């Protein structure tokens, strides 16, 4: 089906300050691979426009806006007692041009959704946005602005009842609050649990009032492989969409999920990890691909073109294409990596308790 | 025991406990049943056959085949019959080879073990070639391997001993079998060994390397010391991360530290280069975990520690150092942060941190608890430390020096599950095994090194990071 | 302390206690040796040794102290089992010798002996011989074993012995239809626990009734244990609102209708079972947590002291997992669950006793003052006598 690729070039250069783990580098890594993965042209290449503040703060509070669109380096010292109480300053740092940063992320995210909110289109891949993790107050996560509020929140406006899947290793905490009480917002998130960052996913913890049996949660061990993920996430969407029926799907692709990451315990291939995206594509319905968590930059690359190929029902071939960024990949060169061996703690008995209880989390679904 | 109402057997735990303390209250306070009169240097001691007979397995070959010994003295056979009796006895270094000898020549094996391992406690240089002759003599293997280890690692020392010139081949075949690093000079005094093929055919050299590592200055420098020539320490290595460290552990001569932003990640220093390697991060969000390196198992764990909703995590993860691969493993008994941890020959023990208290804080703790690595398992030891909190615990030998806020220093030996009070020269301190000897480190120094011995409780000044964040043995 | 571990310190062999008592048991009756004494029973001969017999025995110290020595009054199988329990320490005891055992024992001073026969003679005694036991236990000196004896002679007092009783024993008898006997002289809800004939039970997990009302619970609990101690009564256990397992315990004292926090079990279970032993909680299995967000059933034994305020798990564990329903007979605790296979359990002893059940559901066992009432789920009113293990329909 038609394809939108929403990208601004000029977002891999928001240095988030020396040695941190998010680079926005890797969304150029992305566009750089596609280009000469002969990908571009099969696919509708837009440039997303800054969101304004006023559009932004459709969710958020406004003096959470207008903070984050006053605070900078320099004028920083007079600054300081509102870092304290907005999470910002040591966890989620501030950079030279952090707003700027912020609406090239939320601009393709909602422009796709208004794409696919037109029904002009059917697969929306921004692979800029996806942070999940600001919540309503404040920031949090390494986000500052919860993009996929905004673009469930404009889908919102036409679709009745609408879907999202995440599958970052993190529990993607801001979306579940903002989406908690209401029941028009199906939120599933695969995430791992236990001492981990997030820290809010649980099994027992579903959406309060309205939102009763939909935040379905699926809490996880580490060194999960690909035949588990693939044998669990498949028979719980099937019945997620047969007892929801969602008009439009809000995938979100995390690259944590994927073998080898920094902050990620997993054990994935990016053949396991876009296979989420096949199972999807095969029900029909508005799609939008959204980027998000991923922090080994040579893996998030190599991930991230291979469900946009995906998404074209494109095939493509292992040799790399002799790219810009061709020395960062292995010495292999290859595109699909193949997973180092590590325990699966995730035993049968285990995923399979997990979901026979959401089973029954879901047949409750009225 | 068919049926509790009609027909059981009866079983008394306390029975073995009613026998031997009827036992002490008879055969010694109110000599009776004397059978057998034994003398040692004419000196008649009224025993019974029943009960050296059932603890010794050379009497009783002699009871069933006034008996006169020659071998044994008079003062060491007193202690020897009241420990037979009792089962408690004094020992004491100066005639604790006499006892060695005697224990075992009557198959007295747990008086056998506890000065097969004093002796090979207290074993230094000076005497340790005679220990290693009489324990190659009396066949045992665990004194025999810390006798030889101590000679390998003294050898340049030893070449003018006087005994190692008066040497059995095989014994100097055995000392230059292994370790014996290029500091010493292996060559030198072997060459003079012979004033000759298996000694130069097989004699591997290990190399010195780099023993203490400090971590201060907070651009946070990490600083490494080798004590050589006599007892003196020097420096080989300025290392700088240029990062937030917040956990390290030395395993074998490399440095994994932990820290940076977002502290999750690894390093390691090698110290022959400045060069930095990338390990695996840390599957965890905890601060405040216990590093252990177990050489045994070729892994590092991680234990205790903090999660990032200031609740205590009871959780252990493994990090092999081939596999290059952080498992988990089985929990702990109860959730500690900032324990002191310290490995005894494959258990690791978690000293105090700060355990949950019942009203939702976290009191300064004084437990002791091991996790067993072979058996995998975890298990809290009754009794507790005498002072609770943060404390920077080392193994010297068998044995576990912890020194905790204020100025004691306690000497905790697991398996008695008793301790000994040592007071240090009048500042929450840090402490260290270089070598064969204990430095005790001031954590800020505007004397700073102090280099103590057990034997005598001496301290001994030894002689630049303003802070020092951590120490690794 | 004062013991330089690199200088002088002394070594305390806690395997000292086991090698001496193996010795003996190896080296006395296995091969015979040193036994520089013989005892004479009825004629039968044994080779004994003087230290171990003065060793645990006062009578054999005090009697050696002050060749072959005959004794009195003792049968010569008696004797000899003694001999085995002052020498193995594990002997094998039988009803049929028992009130012979219990006299010689205590004659001789062997005490550990004579509280575990006053214990079989407490727990097997009879109405029909409760006169006699009574007998027994004012001849000797036996507190314990008298009031047991006692009760059974108060609670079935309406029912030759009785008829030449002195009245010095009659006094302490009826002082716990009487006058006619004496005539003769001689001439929802989620727990529950019954608290001396008032029957407490636990709208939401906070009501409790007794109908009357009570002070309500200080937390919301559901599949929460509930025992009877007299002095209060105690809840354990449970799953929390939040369908969590619970791990706290509150007492209730009568008097004051409050309910005290007190110490938390080692271990969170829930649905387990709960019986008082003379002042001690026993927690009985129950649903413990499995793979941190379900649970499974659970065979674990909690040792709950009332007194001390402590808890502890003991290693042992119970024959069937799973829910459990329990009843406390005497000096003992039987357990049952469905599968027809009951249990005892004796705390004091490390060991328990499987019996057989009916086939006929969950069995419910009770404890009544004559004999236990095994009921089911669905299948009437049961008593069996443990002492034969037969099943009467009521
Ligand atoms: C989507 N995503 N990707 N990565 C993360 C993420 C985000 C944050 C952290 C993190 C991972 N790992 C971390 N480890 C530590 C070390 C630690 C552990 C336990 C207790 C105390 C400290 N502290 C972290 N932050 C503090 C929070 C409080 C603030 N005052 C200072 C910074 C974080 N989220
Ligand atoms: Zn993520």
């Amino acid at each position: 089906k038609k394809v939108c690729y929403y990208y601004d070039g000029d977002i891999g250069n928001y240095y988030y300050g020396q040695g941190h783990p998010m680079k926005p580098h890797r969304i150029r890594m992305t566009h750089n691979l596609l280009l000469n993965y002969g990908l571009y042209r099969k696919m509708e290449i837009y440039r997303p426009h800054k969101a304004t503040a006023e559009e932004m703060t459709k969710y958020h509070s406004d003096e959470y806006i207008k903070f984050l669109r006053s605070i900078r380096p320099d004028n920083m010292s007079e600054y300081s007692k509102q870092m304290q109480r907005f999470n910002v300053g040591e966890d989620c740092p501030v950079f030279d041009g952090l707003f700027e940063f912020c609406q090239l992320s939320t601009g393709g995210s909602v422009a796709g959704a208004v794409k696919l909110n037109r029904q002009q289109t059917d697969m929306a891949v921004n692979w800029a946005g996806g942070l999940h993790h600001a919540k309503k107050s404040e920031a949090s996560g390494f986000c500052y602005v919860n993009d996929i509020v905004l673009a469930i929140l404009e889908l919102l406006k036409y679709h009745q009842r609408v879907l999202y899947i995440d599958i970052d290793i993190h529990h993607g905490d801001g979306v579940e609050e903002a989406f908690y009480t209401t029941d028009r917002v199906m939120t599933v998130s695969f995430h791992k649990y236990g001492e981990y960052f997030p820290g809010t996913g649980d099994l027992r913890d579903i959406g309060a009032g309205k939102g009763k049996y939909y935040a379905v949660n699926f809490p996880m061990r580490d060194g999960i492989d690909d035949e588990s993920y693939g044998q669990i996430f498949k028979p719980i969407i099937s019945k997620v969409m047969e007892m929801y029926q969602p008009s439009a799907v809000v995938l979100q692709c995390g690259a944590d999920s994927l073998s080898g990451d920094r902050l990620g315990c997993f054990n994935l291939t990016v053949k396991g990890h876009a296979k989420c995206v096949e199972v999807v594509k095969t029900f029909n319905l508005p799609l939008l691909m959204l980027g998000g968590g991923g922090y080994t930059i040579r893996n998030v690359a190599r991930c991230w073109t291979y469900e946009t190929a995906v998404a074209l029902d494109c095939e493509i071939p292992n040799e790399l294409p002799y790219n810009d960024y061709f020395e960062y990949f292995g010495p292999d060169f290859k595109l699909h990596i193949s997973p180092s061996n590590m325990t699966n703690q995730n035993t049968p008995e285990y995923m399979e308790k997990i979901k026979q209880r959401l089973f029954e989390n879901l047949r409750m679904l009225p | 025991d068919e049926n509790y109402f009609v027909n059981y057997t009866f079983k008394d735990r306390s029975h073995s406990g009613r026998v031997a303390q009827g036992i002490m209250k008879l055969c010694l306070e109110e000599e009776l049943f004397a059978d057998v009169t034994i003398s040692v240097e004419g000196r008649e001691f009224q025993l019974h056959r029943l009960v050296l007979s059932a603890q010794s397995c050379f009497f009783r070959s002699m009871f069933t085949s006034v008996i006169v010994l020659q071998d044994v003295s008079e003062s060491v056979f007193q202690l020897l019959v009241d420990y037979i009796y009792h089962g408690t006895v004094k020992l004491r270094a100066e005639e604790l080879q006499e006892i060695y000898e005697v224990s075992d020549m009557y198959q007295l094996t747990s008086l056998f073990e506890e000065c097969s391992r004093f002796l090979a406690r207290t074993v230094q240089v000076g005497n340790c070639l005679q220990v290693m002759w009489l324990a190659d003599r009396h066949s045992d293997p665990e004194l025999y391997t810390a006798a030889k280890h101590c000679a390998k690692t003294h050898l340049a020392q030893l070449q003018n001993t006087e005994e190692f010139l008066h040497l059995p081949h095989r014994l100097l075949t055995d000392i230059i079998s292994d370790g014996v690093p290029c500091s010493q000079n292996p060559t030198e005094a072997i060459e003079a060994w012979i004033n000759a093929e298996s000694l130069r055919t097989s004699l591997k050299e290990i190399g010195e390397n780099v023993h203490i590592y400090l971590i201060g200055k907070e651009h946070s420098l990490a600083v490494s010391l080798h004590c050589a020539e006599d007892d003196s320490i020097s420096v080989s290595g300025q290392n700088s991360l240029c990062h937030q460290i917040t956990a390290a552990c030395k395993h074998g001569g490399d440095l994994y530290v932990v820290g940076g932003s977002i502290p999750r990640r690894m390093w390691k220093c090698n110290n022959a280069t400045v060069d930095w390697e990338w390990c695996a991060p840390l599957p965890r969000d905890r601060l405040q975990h216990t590093l252990v390196s177990v050489p045994g198992k070729d892994a590092i764990y991680s234990l205790g520690g903090k999660t990032l909703q200031d609740t205590l995590s009871n959780a252990v993860i493994y990090y092999r150092v081939g596999d290059n691969v952080w498992t988990e493993t089985t929990q702990l008994e109860v959730a500690v942060s900032g324990a002191a941890g310290a490995n005894l020959n494959g258990i690791i023990y978690l000293l105090g941190g700060e355990e949950n208290d019942l009203d939702f804080f976290t009191k300064p703790s004084r437990l002791i608890q091991c996790f067993d690595t072979e058996t995998d398992k975890c298990h809290v030891k009754p009794y507790v430390l005498p002072f609770a909190g943060r404390m920077h615990a080392a193994v010297h030998k068998d044995l576990v020096f912890i020194v905790a806020e204020g100025d004691s220093l306690v000497c905790y030996n697991p398996l008695l599950d008793s301790f000994t009070r040592l007071c240090l020269p009048e500042s929450l301190w840090k402490i260290a095994s270089c070598n064969g000897s204990i430095y005790v480190f001031r954590d800020r120094y505007k004397a700073n090194t102090y280099k103590l011995d057990p034997a005598t409780s001496a301290v001994t000044v030894t002689r630049l990071l303003t802070n020092l964040q951590f120490v690794l043995a």
